[PDB]
């Protein structure tokens, strides 16, 4: 995370202070698919 | 949606050190020495109680400076140096002597004319 | 002397100027680098689109260059307008100081810089100006018991200019911003009202210039 | 505001194209950072002109001038004048949706508890030390004498104050009481502040709604254009999304810059008043408000400052033959 800021200033000298390096994101673990009549196969087949 | 924020690399000049203290802004500290802040998740600078004048502003009055060997620290920004003026209804304080200071003041006037 | 080293030994004092010059050269670099961006067109070289493709399609391509670049100017232009409007504000601040501070003497507290202001010396700097404010800062204090007024005969005497003080024995009228104790005489004080009103008035004898001159 | 995430929601298909517009993504951050950096310079110069943090003595005899309204409330966890808290009521989730698209609201470098130390110090210096703490070391001086000066500043000989001291006390003390009644029911007097907070959230809102607009493309959802079509078409559509959103930023950004300068000039005026009015006595007429000016007491307010100008207004006149 230190090397990525020096690429923002393009300089090998980094002046005393705070610099904003590229943002980070939390990434997703997994996908969650969720779906909630009935067809009368108990009324047709039985 | 999952938290996110600007990484901020807090450093003294690369002159004095190669050591950086990263500030993850506006995240609780999990998703990453670790110190939770009001501004965000600050990694790599040991907390300090005794508060000094601000050095490198961060946020919410947290100012980081390099010195103690040494390691980047972070602390609640102290505002000036406290004074309590000794005061009473008959008490006056008259200066007996003076100094003459010359203070540079710098202003832009024009900018490069481009067409 | 120290103004030399203040400038000589530290390069961050001029940041204000240095920031202006950089931001100008900054956007120019950005404005130039925008020439090399595709903006959705097949290439950033205006001739290559003309070289590879027959014009009838290349028309639509060059739009994405033009629309991109032509926009990219308005971005740059708008920045300059906004940025100049800041300088335009800073310029007046100088012209105000130059007129009031340098040419006159300023009564505006901390407009010319911390302290009571005496005089200012303009100095040019690239695309900027630098003032040397010669200011008057008091130093050494001495706690004094004070009184707002002095009963003499039952009349009240108030300091004409400055205030009454004592070091604990003899009451001294003096000017406010520097300590120059002076024996209290009617030429230092104007009479008003009488005693029973003024809060904290104290006893003393206000010496007369005239009375001694008499006796012969 | 993160251009990459804002324009292109978490999707490289759009992220690639954004690379073709070059610095448009970055230079906005440079612009916004350019704003947010100086936003603390504003608060820097306005509130902290003071070298040291003064605090009033434990006991108050000012001659009958009751400051217990304006002085820090010792009991509130955040020490703030009884007045200041009125403000924090009158001025006022939205942040969450903003927080969700790449719109982040960085914390003001100085917390309100810090501002309340400055506006305590300046206010505690002005009371005890006269104005001399702006010019150097603060000088304890009896307040009831300090007024005997500030009248000489307006041309009224001080023998008026020592005689009228009591009458001036109640006129001051009561005039304070009127302030707190005004704020108690006045939503409008903060209109200047309330407008500034509004206009930002306004353009912030509008900035967000622009994520729901088609901009000519077949939908305003980034992925729903993708999974509908084979990407070589999406490369075309996502333009009209990017071209739309990228613009909508530059609209919003160019706004902020203009609006920033508007605050910028206001911040300069606040520094001028803080410097001249509070730390001095302003010979300027109607700069500190109608009437000849005696002193001002700053009071913090959210994203702003509130001065209480104590001004000397004559009242009863009598026709006089003169020569
Ligand atoms: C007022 O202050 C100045 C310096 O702040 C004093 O100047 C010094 O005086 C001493 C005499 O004891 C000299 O030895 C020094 O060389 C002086 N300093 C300089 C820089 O010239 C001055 O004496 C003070 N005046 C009074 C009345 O105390
Ligand atoms: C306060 O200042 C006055 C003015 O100098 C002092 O009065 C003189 O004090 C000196 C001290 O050596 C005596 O020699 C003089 O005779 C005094 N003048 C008169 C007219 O009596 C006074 O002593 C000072 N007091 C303190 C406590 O500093
Ligand atoms: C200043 O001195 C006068 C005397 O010259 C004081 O007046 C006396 O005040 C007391 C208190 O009420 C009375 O009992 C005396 O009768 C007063 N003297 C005369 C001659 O009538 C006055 O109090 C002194 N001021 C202060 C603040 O002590
Ligand atoms: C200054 O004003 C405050 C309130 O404006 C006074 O505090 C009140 O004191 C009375 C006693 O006279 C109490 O009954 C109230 O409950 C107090 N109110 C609050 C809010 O504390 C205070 O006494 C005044 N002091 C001076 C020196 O004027
Ligand atoms: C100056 O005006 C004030 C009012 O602003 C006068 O003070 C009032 O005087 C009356 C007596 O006629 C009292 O009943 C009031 O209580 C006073 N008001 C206050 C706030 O104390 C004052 O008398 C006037 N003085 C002159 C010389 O005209
Ligand atoms: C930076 O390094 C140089 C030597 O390379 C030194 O002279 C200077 O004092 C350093 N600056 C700081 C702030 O330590
Ligand atoms: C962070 O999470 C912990 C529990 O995991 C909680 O105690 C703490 O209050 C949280 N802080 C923030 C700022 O979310
Ligand atoms: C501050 O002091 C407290 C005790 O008062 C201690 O628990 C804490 O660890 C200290 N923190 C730092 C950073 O010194
Ligand atoms: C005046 O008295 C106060 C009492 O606390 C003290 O702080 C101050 O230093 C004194 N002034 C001088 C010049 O000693
Ligand atoms: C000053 O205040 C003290 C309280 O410490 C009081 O005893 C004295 O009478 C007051 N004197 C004046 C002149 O205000
Ligand atoms: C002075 O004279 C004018 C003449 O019209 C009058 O209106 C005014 O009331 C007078 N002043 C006072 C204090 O009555």
């Amino acid at each position: 995370p230190l090397s990525e800021t020096k690429c923002t200033l393009k300089s090998f000298t980094v002046e005393k202070g705070i610099y904003q390096t590229s943002n980070f994101r939390v990434q997703p673990t997994e996908s969650i698919v969720r779906f909630p009549n009935l067809c009368p196969f108990g009324e047709v087949f039985n | 949606p999952c938290s996110f924020g600007g990484v901020s690399v807090i450093t003294p000049g690369t002159n004095t050190s190669n050591q950086v203290a990263v500030l993850y802004q506006d995240v609780n500290c999990t998703e990453v020495n670790v110190f939770q802040t009001r501004a965000g998740c600050l990694i790599g600078a040991e907390h300090v109680n005794n508060s000094y004048e601000c050095d490198i502003p961060i946020g919410a009055g947290i100012c980081a400076s390099y010195q103690t060997s040494q390691s980047i620290i972070a602390y609640t920004m102290s505002l000036g140096a406290e004074n309590s003026v000794a005061y009473s209804n008959n008490s006056i304080a008259i200066p007996t002597n003076f100094t003459i200071s010359v203070t540079t003041e710098i202003l832009p006037v024009s900018m490069t004319k481009t067409s | 002397g120290k103004i030399q080293d203040s400038l000589s030994s530290t390069a961050s004092a001029l940041g204000k100027l240095q920031d202006v010059v950089n931001q100008n050269a900054q956007a120019l670099n950005t404005l130039v680098k925008q020439l090399s961006s595709n903006f959705g067109a097949i290439s950033s070289v205006l001739n290559d689109i003309l070289s590879r493709l027959d014009k009838v399609e290349a028309e639509v391509q060059i739009d994405r260059l033009i629309t991109g670049r032509l926009q990219s100017l308005q971005t740059y232009v708008t920045q300059q307008l906004i940025r100049a409007a800041e300088i335009r504000a800073s310029a007046n601040l100088a012209a105000t100081k130059m007129s009031e501070c340098v040419l006159g003497q300023s009564k505006r507290v901390d407009f010319c810089g911390k302290g009571y202001h005496l005089m200012s010396f303009p100095q040019s700097a690239p695309h900027g100006v630098v003032f040397l404010h010669v200011t008057y800062v008091p130093a050494q204090e001495k706690n004094f018991t004070t009184a707002p007024a002095i009963c003499h005969d039952g009349k009240a005497h108030f300091p004409r200019e400055g205030v009454f003080v004592s070091n604990g024995t003899h009451w001294f009228v003096t000017q406010r911003n520097f300590y120059e104790p002076q024996i209290i005489t009617t030429d230092n004080t104007f009479v008003s009202g009488n005693c029973d009103v003024v809060i904290g008035i104290v006893n003393n004898t206000v010496y007369d210039p005239l009375q001694p001159e008499l006796d012969s | 505001v993160d251009c990459t995430m804002y324009i292109c929601g978490d999707s490289t298909e759009c992220s690639n194209l954004l690379l073709q517009y070059g610095s448009f993504c970055t230079q906005l951050n440079r612009a916004l950072t350019g704003i947010a950096v100086e936003q603390d310079k504003n608060t820097q110069e306005v509130f902290a002109q003071v070298k040291q943090i003064y605090k009033t003595p434990p006991i108050k005899d000012f001659g009958g001038f009751n400051f217990s309204q304006i002085l820090p409330d010792p009991s509130k966890p955040s020490k703030r004048s009884f007045i200041e808290d009125l403000l924090f009521n009158k001025v006022t989730d939205l942040i969450c949706a903003q927080k969700f698209n790449g719109l982040t609201v960085l914390p003001p470098l100085l917390t309100d508890e810090m501002i309340a130390q400055y506006t305590s110090a300046l206010l505690a210096g002005t009371i005890t030390s006269g104005w001399t703490f702006g010019a150097g070391a603060a000088l304890q001086i009896p307040f009831a004498m300090q007024m005997a000066y500030r009248f000489n500043g307006i041309g009224v000989t001080q023998n008026v104050l020592y005689e009228n001291q009591k009458l001036i006390a109640n006129q001051f003390n009561s005039a304070i009481g009127k302030i707190q009644d005004s704020l108690s029911s006045t939503a409008s007097a903060l209109g200047k502040l309330q407008d500034v907070v509004n206009q930002n959230a306004q353009a912030l809102n509008t900035l967000v709604k622009q994520l729901s607009s088609n901009f000519g493309a077949i939908s305003s959802v980034l992925n729903d254009i993708l999974s509908r079509l084979d990407k070589v078409e999406a490369e075309v559509q996502i333009d009209r999304l990017i071209t739309g959103r990228l613009q909508s930023l530059q609209t919003y950004v160019t706004q902020q810059l203009i609006r920033a300068a508007e605050i910028r000039a206001s911040a300069n005026l606040a520094a001028t008043k803080m410097s001249e009015c509070v730390l001095g006595q302003s010979k300027r007429v109607d700069f500190c408000g109608k009437g000849y000016h005696l002193m001002s007491f700053p009071q913090s307010a959210p994203h702003g400052v509130v001065f209480l100008h104590v001004t000397y207004v004559p009242a009863q006149e009598k026709n006089f033959t003169t020569a």
